[PDB]
């Protein structure tokens, strides 16, 4: 059903979620993470998520229960298709370059604080040809480390 | 900063995460 080195990057995912490592996640856990994210979820929205995914329905997630949820949804993610995907998401104009306003736009979205000289150093320090901005490839090797 | 490209990578990978739920 599912290979070790996806069954580890899920676990390591899950850890993410759990933060008191008691292996269950909760919708204060969810809505946590939710939150970091810049999202702005209701107590509602938090309950129906958690009973998405809890099979046993006593009310918290499992890492059995979200292990198939990702089995469901995402059986092929690598840290290599993550970076290809959040290259595609964050180079909005699509022309294969995240641009200065590009990046902020992302951070935005991603409820990240953001000041012009900070975009303005994150690009430099990424952009390896000095083109002025971000291709995949110096995308890449910004973010292969965690 | 590079901590800040890291932590925009994982941010993006949870928000994929939660809307598996
Ligand atoms: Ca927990
Ligand atoms: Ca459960
Ligand atoms: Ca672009
Ligand atoms: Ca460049």
């Amino acid at each position: 059903q599912l290979t070790e080195e996806q069954i580890a990057e899920f676990k390591e995912a899950f850890s993410l979620f759990d933060k008191d490592g008691d292996g269950t996640i909760t919708t204060k856990e969810l809505g946590t993470v939710m939150r970091s994210l810049g999202q702005n979820p209701t107590e509602a929205e938090l309950q129906d998520m958690i009973n998405e995914v809890d099979a046993d329905g006593n009310g918290t997630i499992d890492f059995p229960e979200f292990l198939t949820m990702m089995a469901r949804k995402m059986k092929d993610t690598d840290s290599e298709e993550e970076i290809r995907e959040a290259f595609r998401v964050f180079d909005k104009d699509g022309n294969g370059y995240i641009s200065v306003a590009e990046l902020r736009h992302v951070m935005t979205n991603l409820g990240e604080k953001l000041t012009d000289e900070e975009v303005d150093e994150m690009i430099r320090e990424a952009d390896i040809d000095g083109d002025g901005q971000v291709n995949y490839e110096e995308f890449v090797q910004m973010m292969t480390a965690k | 900063k590079k901590a800040v490209w890291h932590k925009l990578l994982s941010k993006q990978r949870k928000r994929a995460v939660v809307a598996c739920f």
